[PDB]
């Protein structure tokens, strides 16, 4: 499991892998770890799928009332807290880990790591068991003020490095570009994955 | 009997000698106390709500005063009745509409939202502890199967979908005009429906409404999301009343 | 395990128009016998019986709850219970205990009160209903009773042949089991009548 | 235990294996794993025997109340939520692992529900003990938009490879086909091992039974 | 005859009397007003002094529900202190759940629902407290919402709650408050109250005011000494 | 809680007699007339039927005669609605006894177990009482045949011959004269119950549809509860009608 | 006549009659006064005698070292509030390890006495109170009511014929700030005598006091300790 | 909480006053007739609206409880939706335990016991609905009538609503045995014609049948086929 999010001017790019693995065997080969909590808000699942899909649905519910009652799109800080309260309350029982990234009419693109019941805003965020290997790519290759075309190429290059080293990660990369106009959902097939040192 | 009362029948809700329930009878009169009217017309591809909007004082903010609520993205609402009770059911309808999607995992249909609301107003009828609510909900919306849907919920718990509705002070007379146009069976388009719906109120009230005197919610097959027509969009349909 | 504390064996085999249920008589605690009069087969009413095996506490505990729930069902309804409905009762009885399960494996045998229709089935600790057209067994010796019932059973048999078949099925399967023995009680359920026989078995 | 499912052009097909075992023995050689939820919706239990049954009973009953309440064709996405929130409520203690599939007016949809509540939409999948065998056959020969006549063999060959290659799967192969018309059930569609013959009858003559207490009760 | 004995009964004409009676509890309460401007929201209250023995500032009718939300109550102050404490529970539950400032439009809903839940049953009585909620935000602007015993919430440019309303609601209409600045509004608020206030039954009062808007950077505060003295003197000079 | 709407069902009267209990007995006073007679062998229950029409199905059973236990039965005189609540309680009581003690419940033990339920509703809870007064029959290993009559107040007792329901006062006066202690047999008891009803029937000719007889005998260590079919009932009537003249 | 019997029933005038009748319970009992200087805050309560043979009720109760109350109302009903106030003052020293602010303690009473006025089937507490306390913001004198509305006061008088005692406190208000320990108490003692008729005077038996101040904890002077303050005051 | 005291008490005369008036509510409801004959049980209710704007497909009186059971009503409309939602659970609670469809005799027994609970438990009025429960079990049809008191009967043919006295009289002179489900639907609609006034179209009358095929509500096109007075 590898999830990633990058912040730029107009919005954020939320990347993820696909493969879901229980033990050393692969349960699901193609699985969508981006579950929208709201029109412009996306949550990247991580950790235990059974625990994350429960928190992602409870967070999509409590936030749905927040959307209707305010008659206005909720912020991303609102989405990150609904996820944090559920994660910290059950933290003994639920091993899930999420990542909340999206866009709003006020602050623009945002990315919040919810790990283990805490909350941070980050310019870029990586998560999942496959995160660790790409802590050298995202430190070096990252530069501030990147265009949306550069960010998608930065997120794609990064996860492609995680899937090769991680055994619990792999498959096709999902990319959701969230801007003020809408949400562009792409899919990067294995033939489009950027090639990197083979040996 | 014919109106004979025995004991406490008229205070809490229990059967009288004639079998009626007087508390529910008086809930119907709590609708006429609102001092307004509302009409929701169902066209071929569209369902239009036209609400009489009263702002007697200039200090009153027009943006915050509306009878058109949003229950969920694709389902509109107009509340005719006690303003206090109106926002009571709307907050409850939104919970039932969101709870529907937390359990059943899809946006609630309009017909089944009027059923879970009318079934709750049945609890208040039997239990003698509390009174029924005095607001009459009218929901519109479009289901991907049956198309446009216009339903109504009385405080008694009896919900029925109508082709064209009315509520508030003027209803029977407002329906008498609706019997005239619906029987003729004109071709109903988005512009043809709103022009007839606004005329329906103008014929009863003898006004020729100004742009700021009404607010029009609309939903169409092309536009599934519930939208409120701005003062500019309203005046575009008001000039058509100069014509036919 | 725990169901091997008191041992015990229950068997049911379906004939053509008749069924037969059998169980041993031994009651003991682990390696020590106590009495040979113990009863593992209980009447559910005319032409319907139920066997019980496993821990001897739950044999009498589960049974007293069935005659509790059966007599309620038979008084509410104007008719006797169907053997198929009784399977779902004992399944619901054992499943409500899922997290503190009774230790027993009920074996139901009888006749559909409609006309001739025979029915048998077996359950588990959790009470998964299992319907078979041949036979069901439960106990610590279950492994023995499979091989005996496999070879001996036939699709259609008259009552005379059920008894001979289920008698030698128990007697030979129990002799190889240490905690079961001390005589076997065999019931025969016909359409006309019911024949109960207690076999003379090796005392050991 | 081996259960599998497949999506084709017009609908879905759900297979199952008929054998159920406790410890190592064969308790029943004919067993229905495919259950009935809605007219156009079915599902396949794999797991603890009763936990995979009682669970589908509660869903089949809830969907019947829901179908009578609304008056509309049951959505496949609804059954998944009910089974998902029920299994997660028990914190994985229930071992029911389900494959839910059916055709609503949204089009063919096939889900799968794991004992802890983890559910993924997909074209094909298999669960149970023989899941690793059936999935491997699905992976190789699958391809989108299959006709119905070609979609039955690929599922039969998927489970048969899971029966013959596993100790926990045996017996015949149940299959359930669902389309716009829907509700077509084929019981014991495939029989991987035909011969069952056992000729040498041990039937013996009555009259040797050292019996003692015989008595008769008329009725 | 018995129809008005409980909040669970409708009159033969459809009115709920026990809710209408709780509104008359506000009609006898002292007058409080509130106003919006371009910069923010301003509050004012007539707090009557029942005896000289009472400390200055006692029975304060201006409650702070949240840092950015003010509150002004007119009615029975016993029930008001319960609402202000419950309105804080909603702002704190919002801060806990959603982790940011509660929008005034949503805070005037949850509270107006709680006020409503006591008009339904026969085991409780309707609140006798009518109150308004102003707030300011840079991404929202001046917002003012009144709540009544029945739980009805409306937005206002200016409003009058309590005894004097139609008298105070006419005096606010004359001035145009949309383009004016808060520093010039404070002077007009005190000007309205002294014009509205007439001494026949009651005797003396203490003028209370509040800042929320651009000047305070969103934090609701009472008017500071110098400005309150600067504003009160102008209303006295303009008195004649 | 609004006391105003509370009728205070559990309070005493100024003379010390519960209202809802007395008014329940007048509901039973107009209900179906039931009687019973204890003989040397067997006990019978004769229940009159107040619902008769050409369109009634008669699908179930004796219609106002129930079966509480294998060894016991009961009739009902009172509100037909509330009887179905008691019967479902009596069937739980006998089966809770049989659960612990693994023996049939004696008649004394079952009656006094239900009357505790009729006390809780008359003493406290505020809920209305039961409008059902019952007759009881059965046999036990100790005192033999038993005939018990409870009431909505829970006051029961043993009886050799009793009656309940409409014209229950006029029937008992007839039993006291005709009934002989120890001299009654089931053959002489059935002929007695018919003579008592024929005088107390509001409709003459005593049709086999109105009165229905249920007898309880013990044979071969087993209690036999039989409801006489309309064939045998009419046979007993005709034998009684010829004894009025011939 | 129908509007009287219930707490939750309003009137045509918007007046709750039971809460009004609970206010009468305060007027049915002995008068108490209190006032505060820049430092000390002293409560003076008149202990009423049921007879000359029977002793006097206790009108002043300890709450915390820095807080004390004078109960006027139903006696056993005030011990329900006093037990609540003692638990709140202990929970403040047990949690925050600091003396509870008096403005907070009175707010908790406003929350406790508000519920019975709201709910049906319950009665409002018929006890009025004067809470004297000392904190970082200086001494405080707080009046409560059965209506749950609590005040912030320089000096007040509650109980039977308290209006006359209130009138006395208004005239000398300007002097209350600079009074020392002795002179401050004398102001309250002169208030009680105004409430009672001239046929009865102040004695060591029927008058109890309490004193809280900067360096002095709340303490109750019973009888012999009341005499030195009684002496030196002309009646 | 709520009111714990029973709102139904015995009158001085010995007759429950609440239920007596609950039977006066069903007398003025929608006329409802049903017939148990031969292999099926027909239920025909007259649905009479006040306007042409009312959509018929939205509201149905005749409702299935389960596949083998069906239900109509004469009385308070909203109160009927409370029993149905309770009856549909009792049929499922039965089907979970006993794994078979609930027999009508056992369902009417449990439904009428729920209608007894509101004649005792406090703070509630009895229902204003007098049910007709049609069922088919073991090849034997079932037509029962539950009333607000909770006392259920078994009828061959019965009528409710306006002129129910005149309805039953017309049944005696018509109803008999060897009467097909066909003629039943005919005789059911003929009874409403004496009750209902005005022309009767597929929108005015709502009919349903219960037989070995299960309980189904007739569509307006099929009801129109019987409005020809043929069958």
């Amino acid at each position: 499991t590898t999830i990633m999010a990058v912040e730029f001017d107009g919005g954020v790019v939320v990347g993820s892998d696909s493969r879901v693995s229980a033990g050393e065997a692969v349960v699901n080969r193609v699985f969508d770890k981006l579950s929208p909590l709201h029109q412009h808000i996306y949550c990247a699942l991580s950790g235990s799928a059974a625990d994350a899909q429960a928190i992602a649905d409870m967070a999509a519910y409590q936030l749905e009332l927040h959307g209707m009652e305010l008659e206005e799109p909720p912020l991303v800080l609102a989405a990150a807290n609904v996820v944090r309260n559920i994660t910290y309350k059950y933290r003994e029982d639920l091993s899930a880990h999420l990542m909340v990234a999206g866009w709003d009419q006020r602050e623009g693109g945002q990315v919040y790591g919810t790990m283990s019941g805490m909350l941070i805003r980050q310019p870029f965020a990586i998560g999942g068991s496959g995160s660790t290997y790409i802590y050298g790519y995202v430190d070096a290759a990252y530069k501030p003020g990147m265009s949306p075309e550069e960010c998608r190429r930065f997120t794609t290059n990064a996860i492609a490095l995680a899937m090769k080293r991680d055994g619990s990660s792999g498959g096709v990369i999902y990319l959701a570009t969230i801007t003020g106009a809408g949400v562009d959902h792409r899919v990067i097939l294995g033939d489009e994955l950027p090639r990197f040192y083979d040996e | 009997s014919r109106g004979s009362s025995a004991g406490f029948d008229r205070h809490i809700t229990i059967f009288s000698p004639e079998g009626r329930l007087y508390q529910v009878e008086y809930a119907f009169k709590a609708i006429n106390q609102g001092g307004l009217t509302s009409v929701a017309v169902r066209g071929k591809d569209c369902a239009v709500i036209v609400t009489q909007k009263k702002v007697p004082d200039k200090l009153l903010d027009s943006s915050t005063v509306t009878h058109l609520f949003k229950i969920t993205e694709n389902i509109g609402c107009v509340m005719t009745g006690m303003t206090a009770d109106s926002r009571s059911q709307v907050q409850r309808a939104r919970y039932e509409a969101a709870n529907w999607k937390y359990k059943y995992g899809y946006e609630i249909p309009v017909d089944m939202l009027c059923k879970r609301i009318a079934d709750i107003s049945q609890v208040y009828t039997q239990n003698a502890e509390m009174r029924p609510l005095g607001c009459c909900m009218i929901l519109i919306g479009i289901d991907e199967e049956q198309g446009p849907q216009v339903y109504k919920c009385d405080p008694a718990g009896y919900y029925c979908g109508f082709k064209a509705t009315a509520a508030g002070v003027k209803q029977t007379e407002s329906t008498s005009f609706l019997e005239k146009k619906v029987k003729k069976k004109f071709d109903w388009t988005f512009e043809q429906t709103v022009e007839t719906a606004i005329t329906c109120l103008s014929t009863v009230l003898s006004i020729d409404f100004k742009p700021s005197e009404i607010e029009v919610g609309v939903v169409t097959v092309e536009n599934p999301k519930f939208r409120i027509l701005t003062e500019a969009e309203i005046d575009a349909h008001l000039v058509a009343l100069a014509e036919r | 395990s725990i169901m091997s504390y008191n041992g015990g064996a229950v068997m049911a085999m379906k004939g053509k128009n008749c069924v037969a249920i059998a169980a041993d008589r031994r009651f003991g605690i682990q390696a020590q016998m106590v009495t040979t009069d113990f009863q593992k087969i209980f009447p559910m009413g005319d032409r319907l019986y139920i066997g019980l095996a496993g821990l001897a506490t739950d044999v009498q505990t589960v049974a007293q709850r069935l005659k509790f729930r059966l007599n309620l069902y038979e008084l509410k309804e104007g008719r006797q219970i169907k053997p198929y409905t009784l399977m779902s009762m004992v399944a619901n009885l054992l499943y409500e205990k899922r997290f503190g399960p009774y230790y027993t494996e009920p074996v139901i045998a009888g006749l559909d009160p409609k006309t001739f229709k025979p029915f048998i089935c077996s359950l588990d600790l959790i009470g998964c209903p299992m319907v078979t057209d041949d036979f069901v067994v439960s106990g610590t010796c279950t492994e023995q009773m499979y091989g005996m019932c496999e070879s001996l059973w036939e699709p259609n048999m008259d009552p005379e042949h059920l008894f001979e078949t289920i008698s030698q099925a128990m007697l030979n399967a129990v002799d190889r089991d240490a905690v079961s023995g001390m005589g076997v009680i065999v019931h025969i359920i016909e359409k006309d009548k019911i024949t109960t026989r207690t076999l003379k078995a090796r005392m050991d | 235990t081996t259960i599998a499912g497949l999506v084709f052009q017009d609908g879905v097909i759900l297979g199952a294996d008929t054998r159920a075992t406790n410890d190592s023995v064969v308790a029943d050689k004919i067993c229905e794993k495919i259950h009935f939820i809605a007219p156009k919706i079915y599902c396949c239990g794999a797991g603890v025997a009763a936990d995979a049954e009682m669970t589908t009973r509660m869903a089949a009953s809830n969907m019947e109340l829901h179908a009578l309440s609304t008056g509309r064709e049951c959505r496949v996405a609804t059954v998944t939520r009910m089974l998902r929130q029920t299994l997660f409520r028990y914190q994985g203690y229930v071992g029911a692992s389900l494959i839910v599939g059916g055709v609503d007016f949204t089009g063919p949809q096939l889900y799968s529900v794991h004992p802890h509540g983890s559910y993924s939409r997909l074209p094909f999948t298999a669960l149970g003990s023989g899941q690793d065998a059936a999935i491997a056959v699905l992976e190789d020969r699958f391809q989108p938009n299959m006709t119905l006549e070609a979609a039955q063999e690929l599922l039969v060959e998927a489970i048969t490879a899971g029966i013959l290659g596993d100790l926990g799967s045996g017996g015949n192969v149940d299959a359930c086909v669902i389309t716009a018309a829907g509700a077509k059930m084929l019981r014991a569609l495939s029989s991987p091992t035909k011969p069952i013959e056992r000729s040498s009858q041990y039937r013996f003559a009555p009259g040797t039974t050292p019996v003692l207490s015989q008595t008769v009760v008329p009725l | 005859t018995g129809y008005d004995l409980s909040a669970s009964t409708f009159s033969p004409d459809g009115r709920v009397f026990q809710v209408e009676y709780a509104m008359k509890a506000v009609e006898n309460s002292s007058t409080a007003i509130g106003i919006r401007c371009k910069d923010g929201v301003v509050f004012g209250v007539e707090k009557l002094v029942l005896s000289k023995l009472y400390e200055e500032g006692s029975n304060k009718r201006l409650f702070n529900v949240d840092r950015h939300v003010g509150m002004a109550v007119a009615g029975l102050l016993a029930d008001a202190r319960s609402l202000a404490d419950i309105a804080r529970e909603e702002a704190s539950n919002f801060r806990s759940n959603f982790g940011y400032n509660i929008p005034l439009k949503h805070l005037a809903d949850r509270v107006a629902m709680y006020v409503h839940a006591y008009t339904l049953y026969s085991a409780v009585r309707p609140f006798g407290c009518s109150f308004m909620l102003g707030s300011y935000s840079v991404n929202d602007g001046a917002q003012l919402y009144m709540i009544d015993p029945s739980g009805v919430s409306y937005g206002y440019w200016g409003c009058a709650i309590g005894k004097a309303r139609q008298a105070a609601k006419t005096e606010i209409e004359k001035l145009q408050m949309k383009e004016m600045t808060c520093r010039d509004v404070v002077k007009e608020v005190a000007k309205i109250i002294y014009i509205v206030h007439d001494e026949v039954k009651d005797k003396a009062f203490e003028l209370e005011l509040s800042w929320v808007g651009e000047i305070t950077n969103g934090r609701h505060e009472i008017v500071p000494k110098d400005v309150r003295e600067e504003a009160e003197k102008y209303a006295k000079e303009s008195l004649k | 809680m609004s006391r105003r709407y509370d009728s205070r069902t559990t309070i005493f009267s100024p003379e010390g007699r519960l209202y809802q209990v007395e008014y329940a007995m007048e509901a039973i006073g107009h209900a179906g007339t039931c009687l019973g007679i204890l003989a040397n062998d067997g006990v019978l229950l004769a229940a009159e039927r107040r619902n008769i029409h050409k369109l009634l199905d008669e699908v179930f059973f004796s219609e106002k005669i129930y079966k509480l236990n294998e060894d016991m039965a009961c009739s009902v005189a009172g509100i037909t609605s509330d009887a179905n609540v008691l019967t479902n309680e009596l069937r739980l009581i006998a089966q809770r006894y049989l659960l612990q003690y693994q023996e049939p419940i004696p008649c004394e033990q079952l009656v006094t177990a239900l009357c505790d339920i009729k006390q809780a509703y008359t003493q406290f809870g505020g809920k209305r009482p039961f409008g059902v007064s019952l007759l009881y029959i059965g046999w036990d290993k100790h005192y033999g045949f038993q005939l018990y009559q409870s009431d909505p107040s829970g006051n029961y007792g043993g009886w050799k011959a009793t009656c309940i329901g409409n014209n229950s006062a006029a029937a008992v006066s007839m039993l006291k004269q005709d009934y002989k202690e120890g001299e009654m047999t089931l053959k002489s008891a059935l002929a007695l119950a018919i003579k008592v009803l024929n005088k107390t029937m509001d409709v003459s000719k005593l049709s086999a549809e109105k009165v229905e007889i249920a007898t309880l005998t013990r044979e071969n260590g087993k209690t036999v509860i039989r409801v006489l079919k309309q064939k045998e009932v009419e046979q007993l009537i005709k034998k009684h009608e010829e004894e009025e003249a011939k | 006549n129908q509007y009287d019997n219930d707490v939750t029933v309003w009137s045509p005038q918007g007046r709750i009659h039971q809460i009004e009748y609970a206010m009468e319970a305060v007027k049915q009992g002995s008068a108490t006064v209190g006032l505060k200087s820049k430092t000390h805050a002293v409560l003076v309560a008149l202990k009423r005698a049921q007879s000359e043979l029977a002793a006097h009720q206790k009108k002043i109760l300890h709450v915390d070292n820095h807080i004390g109350i004078s109960i006027a109302g139903l006696t056993a009903d005030a011990r329900l509030l006093c037990n609540f106030m003692r638990q709140e003052c202990l929970d403040s020293r047990f949690v925050f390890d600091r003396p509870l602010p008096v403005s907070r303690l009175v707010s908790l009473i406003g929350s406790k006495t508000q519920i019975p006025t709201q709910r049906y089937g319950r009665r409002p507490y018929g006890v009025g109170l004067l809470i004297a306390g000392y904190d970082d913001m200086g001494p405080h004198i707080f009046q409560t009511c059965p209506s749950a509305n609590y005040f912030d006061c320089r000096a007040m008088s509650i109980g039977a014929r308290s209006q006359s005692a209130r009138t006395y406190l208004e005239r000398h208000m300007s002097e209350f700030m600079e009074c020392n320990l002795n002179e401050l108490v004398k102001h309250g003692l002169r208030a009680l005598r105004e409430t009672l008729p001239a046929e009865q005077d102040l004695t060591t038996k029927n008058v109890s006091i309490g004193i809280v101040g900067k360096d002095l904890e709340f303490t109750i002077y019973d009888d012999d300790d009341v005499s030195p303050f009684l002496e030196g005051l002309e009646e | 909480r709520g009111y714990s005291f029973s709102l139904t008490t015995f009158s001085p005369s010995g007759k429950l006053v609440q239920i007596e008036y609950a039977l006066a509510a069903v007398a003025g409801g929608a006329p409802s007739v049903g017939i148990k004959a031969a292999n099926g049980v027909v239920l025909a209710t007259e649905k009479k609206q006040k306007s042409i704007l009312y959509d018929e497909r939205s509201v149905h009186k005749v409702e299935p409880i389960t596949k083998h059971i069906g239900l109509v009503y004469s009385g308070m409309g909203p109160d009927y939706r409370v029993l149905v939602h309770r009856a549909r659970k009792l049929a499922q609670q039965y089907y979970l335990v006993y794994q078979e469809p609930i027999p009508t005799a056992q369902l009417v027994q449990r439904v009428a016991s729920v209608m007894q609970e509101y004649t005792q438990s406090g703070g509630v009025r009895p229902f204003g609905v007098s049910l007709l429960i049609c069922g088919w079990n073991e090849g034997r049809p079932y037509l029962f009538q539950s009333d607000p008191s909770g006392a259920y009967f078994a009828w061959k043919a019965t009528a409710m609503g306006k002129n129910y006295v005149n309805g039953k009289t017309f049944l005696e002179k018509r109803y008999n045995e060897d009467l097909e489900l066909e003629d039943a639907i005919h005789t059911a609609i003929l009874t409403l014609k004496e009750s209902f006034e005005g022309q009767m179209t597929e929108d005015n009358i709502e009919v349903g049948i219960c037989n070995e095929a299960g309980f189904r509500r007739l569509t307006p096109t099929e009801v129109k086929d019987y409005l020809a007075a043929i069958a």
